[PDB]
């Protein structure tokens, strides 16, 4: 079966060039014409370019200067660079195989023929995030309980970057009631998030809430009481 | 006793049709109708030896279905006056490529009734003032007429039999193991064109390569396929029929209304079978006189536009397609190598049968939007003498005697006759 | 933009300008989670695997809308869907039209836990304050938030998320005398017709 | 064994004719034998050739009997063998093209020397025999000069070339 | 064995005629001698079943009389060139009833000889500026021509007969008692005319009503008579011939010199005969299908000049007839109920022959005073649809196509073959 | 038993000759190659009667080349438009014996393509303005014709014979000892002339004279040579052939280039030979009917220019020849009594071939300085009746009718066919 599958860095920063492998199983890459496609979070797939063996070329007016696209038919994969990358750039990109058809009418409606590309494999997708931080440790607060016979009771964990963060209840030993939501990613570049748990109101057991930040190695336990 | 070569050949033919369309009218007046009995039954043994290509028979058919043509010629079909001076300008306002143009919309001084009056006539020509026709114009026209092939069968008289061979693979000079003898033939189908075989008939088993001398590259090579390549041809030219009588002796005609700007006259032929096709027959090729070349196949080398171009019609109108899109293919001796081609066609009213001795008009081209599905069934071939250090072979379109057409289809044919 | 239809019913999806020359209309399909995937070439063309229950607007009629219409709708047809237009008498798109989410409505009715927490005197001590919305428990995922500081909308520091397997969050950053200044907030949320308020104080 | 001569630029027509007096198949090809032109019932067709381009041949006197070839804007490049393919025969006739260059000024001065070298094909032995405006008879092999020259000479000029017991012959203006 | 239907006559024909006169050409073309031997012989028994209107021998006899007709056509008659415009005027130089004139005289301008000279030319047209003819004109005229027609025999050739029904009262579809079997038939003359047969034959026993479906009013009803009624038709119309000979391709006439002022053109028919003969017919249609009725004849309902009068020829000029004089009787069923009839006609030059393809025009009516005397052998008619409550049957005039007239002559021929 | 008188004639003829020559392309169209078996062998005794001059054979040979020359007359040759009027004149500036010309070379107004246009071109007659044809002209010219006489046979089919008399001293009505029957003549020669046989047979004995009533002077009497008197034509007249082809229904010719100003046409007689001969010849008539008398010889005594002159061809060109160098010798009664008798001809283009159907031109004669060498074979004679007191005997060149010529040739022919 005709396979993709892209690989990237995942990660990069800004003014540096983002460099994207499209792996080909299935069919030879010299037989095909290839598209790369972009599609930002939250945003309508935004195309690159297609790229041909034959020199049938061509590049997003938009991109023109920054982008190259190439074939390695002893590899069989196809390629993408991106210069000079900015926070703009990030999204997820797509390694695809591209087929051509044409609109045909009679000879009197010769200037509205025209030739059409669709993408009918897709591979995965390769995520590409462009920002400028190191690293950033979250901080962590409790939000305490004050009020049906149960309250809820939770930790924040306050401007962080990258994702992911993990929260656990008294080290994993409450999974019940316990809702992590996910992450909001702010105006600030950074991210922030809360974890809730709801328990009888009645002073047993004790409630901890355990968060772990991976990429810069942090890791809080936060007592949370009334 | 088996004596060969006699004109004389039986016609049968009808259903349906009756009159109007010429090819119609023809079978009509040439042909009855057959019976589904024949039953040739080959006889055991009974010889090997055959040569198609020498064959009277089609040089009778030929001659008749020509002088035929002349018989049709006779009545409606106007070989005189008008044709003197054109009053002619062009559609186009404004331009690109300097197409002028092979359709023209023309004014015209016609002689209508009584003496010496005339009227403002429109006149189309297909190929800006004078230019007429040189030296001959038949018109043919005609209240009703048309023009499409009609199956036409050839019988063997009485004390007269056709041995047919039946032998998948003949070398055409050659070998033949089962002989028949049919009293009429299944009923051939008059098509005329070059290059290609329309409609006609398929080959039973695989593709066979014909050729009358393989080494002389001045005979023809008439490829028969097992298989069609698909050839769709839709002209959207639009003309209104208006038949002005004016006049007692004359007959006038008025094409050229209307509008919708159809893009000259436009054809396709469909490649997959193409494709497997062609691959096939270099395979043939290479089985046979070409072992180990690359096959290249390059356009019509050049002549009058019948020779150029691949000339058929489309009932009664002469059509011209650019070849180039059939013949662009070179074929690799090491191994084998939706989108549809798409041919470039031109229509033609001003012909030119026989010898000379006239011009043919098929003039008020009716309604418009006329397409016309055939099957490829066939390539006439020449090929072009080549050398052994460019260690490939090349092959050109060739063709023009339709007699080489019915060698095509009379091929299984020749007319015997028995004694004690 | 969203369409919402019930199961068995009929959807219909816009995408693109209006037509000005002949047009070849490519549709994509993308569930949650995945690649884009296609749905249609040429206008009305379908590749292997892709049912006639999902049919595309012809690329005819001048200074018309292409049309993804889908029939007898299933749950497995939500997702986002994308035309790519191409029109004799424009450039080369080199970006999809909007998407528009197909909500295919199986499941109604439940309605949103919320829960409303003021600033905690630690964060208050670091100089900072933030409310915290929380809001769960509901179907289908469509809910809005707002944010009331007395009876004003709040015109800034409001982050809420995307809701997913549904739970929805929002955030309202203040600095502490903002948060001392008002008699109180509220956090709205809009629900299926609906808007259930919380309110907190000082 | 055919003998026929051509000068360069001017058209040339060679023969072919049949038996029959109709008008049967026939093909024109060099002595590499490759097509220049030929006939497909009523149809002129033409081959693959230097010719190709200059080549043609009067479709009336094909169905009287014989079928002609002529050839326009002659060049020496053209010269060849050829042949016709009627009736099973192999009409041959050898083409043998000459021409003529003045390498000298084409105003010449008083008592100067006149230079003409001719064109011949590869492998040829040529001879020509020259003639003054008035009276003067001039010899040589493969390149003709006259090295004494008068006033008197100025005017039209006469020379002829000879090969195989057929001559052809050229006119230039020197003044 | 006897199998009918065979497209085979032999003819018959010649004594002291033999070319000129076109009948007399024709013959003469197209006939040999007879023999007067024929002996028929009638066999016993041998059948009652017989049908002459589906005899398609008339069809042949048609059809051969009309293709020879075109082969008469062929030589001198001219289709062309100069009906153009005709500068006419009139001789009446004081007036009543607004006459006009059916002929005219009038003046032209005529190619005669060279290139583009006339001469004044008179010419006349039967029916001022203008006007010519509509689409066709082939004039006949010719040195040595006429129209007489000629006795012409219809026989059977080897291996084939003729049946002939000699019963004296046949229902035309039924019981026939006498069969015969003839060689060659006596001689039928082609005599082209409607409503009347004119020279002919009579009826041996009395008169004798024919219809091939007594009940369908479409279909025509041939009654033949046992008596012949006058018809003396006297032209005194006069014009002089002059051909002039001005050019080789051209031959030209000139009629309309002298005078004599003749009333249009003549004609008589004499009724004695027909008052025995019409209350006859009203006797056998009152024992045939019209039990109690009184029958009443109304004219011809309209239609073409040769559909409303009595359309006949008295030698190669197209005689028109009013012809209430001939129905302008009404017969009570109650009982039945020197002066004679005369009937005013018309001579016309131009004339519409087979489908379209040409009008036929005789041109120069040679000499004047020319009458005609005429046996009414005949009626052809179609009936009115009438009803019950009328308490009347209503009877018109019709014909047309001349088959009906052979029917009305071949009537006892009908050509069989013979097989062991 | 042998009956006679059959239209029936097969035919025979060709070796080298095909088509283009009309006289070729009508011996190839109507004849089959011959034999060289034919074994004829006369049986002992059987029969002395005979009679040559009522002899049908000839009539159906005659009507026969007639009816070709009018299916030669089909296609290319002309009956119309051009002849009008001419505008010649003549190229005498100085001048004796008021010459004026036979030949002229002229200036004209001619439609060559489109509508009414003309340019000059030169035009000759052979016989100043107008002037022109007179009430036809059929122009044959042609791109591949001539005219030769070729040799014809006539065979007798199947079930028939042809009994030939060989007797050498046949008196024409009479007493033949030696009958022989063949199958086919070993072919005759057309040759179409008056007063003498040109190519045509010899006797084989001595001179032969035969007359259908040698006392009825209105009979011709073909006298038969038992050897040649030479005659040698040269016309060195010149024109040069350009045939315009401007329009597509016209073709045009252009005579009368060049010069060289040859004298008429010219040709000779050679008289030694017809020393012998016309004494022998006198001899033989004084050894038949005229005793004792002198023989004198007068010249044509008037009419058409076919029949004053010897009208013969050269090749398709008619001459006509002063024959008063033929006939103007007075042989003496009582006894007998290097130069060349040189006769003047013309060469005429305006004949008038059938009955007055048509007049035949040959136009473009093409090149000049022709000479025809030819035979004199013969002698067509009609008698001046005379008186006997003027004790002499005068005889005229008469004859027209070609039938003469081919009783003149088929004189031995006469089919016959055998019954048990």
């Amino acid at each position: 079966q005709v396979h993709l599958q892209e690989s990237g860095p995942g990660l990069v920063k800004p003014s540096e060039t983002l460099s994207l492998t499209c792996n080909v199983s299935g069919t030879l890459v010299r037989d095909n014409y290839w598209s790369w496609i972009r599609q930002p979070l939250g945003k309508q797939p935004e195309w690159i370019g297609y790229v041909h063996d034959s020199g049938d070329t061509n590049y997003n007016p938009s991109l023109k200067s920054r982008v190259h696209l190439s074939l390695d038919k002893s590899k069989n994969l196809v390629s993408l660079r991106l210069t000079g990358v900015t926070a703009a750039d990030s999204a997820i990109y797509y390694c695809a195989t591209t087929k051509h058809g044409r609109r045909i009418y009679g000879v009197v409606a010769f200037k509205e023929w025209f030739t059409y590309f669709y993408m009918d494999v897709w591979g995965k997708g390769t995520s590409v995030t462009v920002s400028s931080a190191s690293t950033k440790g979250p901080s962590v607060f409790p939000l305490a309980p004050s009020s049906g016979g149960t309250a809820a009771l939770g930790c924040l964990v306050k401007d962080y970057f990258p994702e992911p963060v993990t929260v656990s209840w008294n080290s994993g030993a409450l999974t019940s009631g316990v809702h992590t939501f996910p992450a909001v990613l702010q105006s600030s570049g950074l991210y922030s998030l809360s974890s809730v748990v709801t328990v009888p109101s009645s002073g047993t057991q004790t409630y901890i809430c355990n968060v772990n930040h991976k990429p810069s190695n942090t890791k809080v336990d936060k007592r949370v009481e009334p | 006793v088996w004596k060969d070569a006699e004109t004389t050949l039986f016609c049968a033919s009808d259903a349906k049709a009756y009159e109007t369309e010429k090819h119609n009218v023809w079978a009509t007046h040439a042909c009855v109708p057959t019976d589904p009995n024949p039953q040739e039954i080959h006889l055991e043994n009974v010889t090997e030896e055959f040569n198609m290509w020498k064959n009277n028979m089609v040089e009778q058919m030929h001659t008749d279905i020509i002088s035929l043509w002349d018989q049709s010629l006779k009545p409606c079909v106007k070989l005189t006056p008008l044709c003197v001076t054109l009053q002619c300008t062009n559609v186009t306002n404004n331009i690109t490529d300097d197409m002028r143009g092979e359709l023209k919309n023309c004014s015209f001084n016609m002689t209508t009734e009584l003496r010496d009056k005339k009227q403002k006539v429109y006149s189309l020509f297909y190929r800006y003032r004078l230019i007429n026709c040189n030296t001959s114009a038949i018109t043919q026209a005609c209240p009703k007429v048309s023009f499409e092939p009609i199956p036409i069968h050839y019988c063997a008289p009485a004390g007269f039999a056709i041995l047919k061979c039946k032998d998948k693979k003949f070398n055409g000079t050659g070998p033949c193991p089962s002989v028949s003898t049919v009293q009429c033939t299944h009923g051939i189908k008059p098509v005329v064109s070059t290059q290609l075989l329309l409609n006609g008939s398929l080959a039973e088993e695989e593709v066979m390569i014909r050729s009358e001398n393989i080494t002389n590259n001045a005979k023809n090579i008439l490829v028969q396929f097992n298989t069609p390549v698909q050839i769709n041809c839709t002209r959207p030219n639009n003309n209104t029929r208006k038949s002005i009588r004016i006049g007692p002796g004359q007959a006038f005609y008025a094409t050229g209304d209307i509008i919708g700007d159809i893009r000259q006259a436009h054809c396709n032929v469909s490649k997959a079978t193409w494709n497997e096709t062609l691959g096939k027959v270099v395979k043939q090729l290479r089985k046979h006189f070409g072992n180990n070349t690359i096959i290249r196949f390059a356009n019509s080398s050049g002549g009058d536009l019948e020779v150029t171009t691949h000339s058929f019609n489309c009932g009664g109108e002469f059509f011209y397609c650019n070849t180039s899109g059939l013949f662009n293919s070179t074929w690799i001796s090491n191994t084998s190598v939706n989108d549809s081609i798409t041919l470039p066609c031109r229509i033609k009213q001003i012909i030119n049968m026989w010898q000379r001795i006239g011009q043919a008009m098929y003039a008020p081209p009716i309604q418009g939007v006329i397409r016309c599905v055939s099957n490829i069934t066939g390539l006439i071939l020449t090929r072009d003498g080549g050398s052994t250090n460019s260690t490939t072979e090349t092959f050109r379109p060739g063709g023009g005697d339709m007699r080489d057409n019915w060698r095509s289809e009379l091929y299984k044919y020749k007319v015997v006759k028995i004694e004690p | 933009t969203f369409v919402s239809v019930a199961p068995g019913q009929t959807a219909r999806i816009t995408c693109g300008e209006e037509s000005l020359g002949s047009r070849s209309v490519i549709w994509y399909q993308q569930r949650p989670g995945q690649a884009p995937s296609l749905i249609i070439y040429n206008n009305n063309d379908r590749p292997s695997g892709i049912p006639d229950r999902f049919s595309g607007s012809p690329g005819s009629t001048f200074g018309t809308t292409a049309t993804l219409t889908i029939t007898s709708v299933e749950a497995g047809d939500e997702a986002d869907y994308y035309c790519h237009i191409w029109d004799s008498r424009r450039p080369t798109n080199w970006v999809f039209g909007e998407g528009t989410t197909l909500i295919v409505l199986s499941q109604p009715k439940a309605a949103p836990s919320v829960t409303l927490f003021p600033p905690s005197s630690e964060e208050l001590q670091a100089n900072k304050a933030t409310l915290v919305c929380l809001i769960s428990d509901f179907y289908p995922g469509a809910v809005t938030v707002a944010w009331k500081a007395d009876s004003s909308p709040v015109k800034a520091g409001v982050e809420t998320t995307t809701p997913s397997k549904y739970a929805a969050s929002s955030y309202l950053s203040l600095t502490p005398e903002q948060w001392k200044s008002h008699k109180s907030y509220s956090c709205q949320v809009t629900h299926e017709g609906s808007t259930v308020e919380k309110t907190v104080a000082p | 064994k055919k003998v026929v001569l051509g000068k360069k630029g001017d058209t040339v027509e060679l023969t072919c004719t049949a038996s029959q007096k109709k008008s049967i198949q026939f093909h024109w090809k060099n002595s590499n034998q490759i097509k220049i032109l030929g006939n497909q019932g009523s149809f002129l067709t033409k081959g693959p050739s230097k010719l190709n381009d200059r080549a043609d041949s009067r479709r009336s006197l094909w169905d009287q009997g014989n079928f002609p070839l002529i050839i326009k804007n002659l060049k020496i490049e053209d010269s060849d063998t050829y042949i016709c393919e009627v009736e099973d025969q192999k009409e041959e006739v050898q083409l043998l093209v000459f021409g003529l260059t003045a390498n000298s000024d084409t105003h010449l001065l008083q008592g100067q020397s006149l230079t003409l070298t001719l064109e011949s094909p590869p492998g040829s032995s040529p001879s020509v025999q020259c003639r003054s405006p008035r009276g003067k008879n001039i010899q040589g092999g493969k390149t003709l000069s006259v090295s004494q020259l008068e006033l008197q000479d100025s005017g039209t000029w006469t020379c002829t070339v000879l090969q195989n017991q057929k001559k052809v012959e050229f006119k230039i203006d020197i003044v």
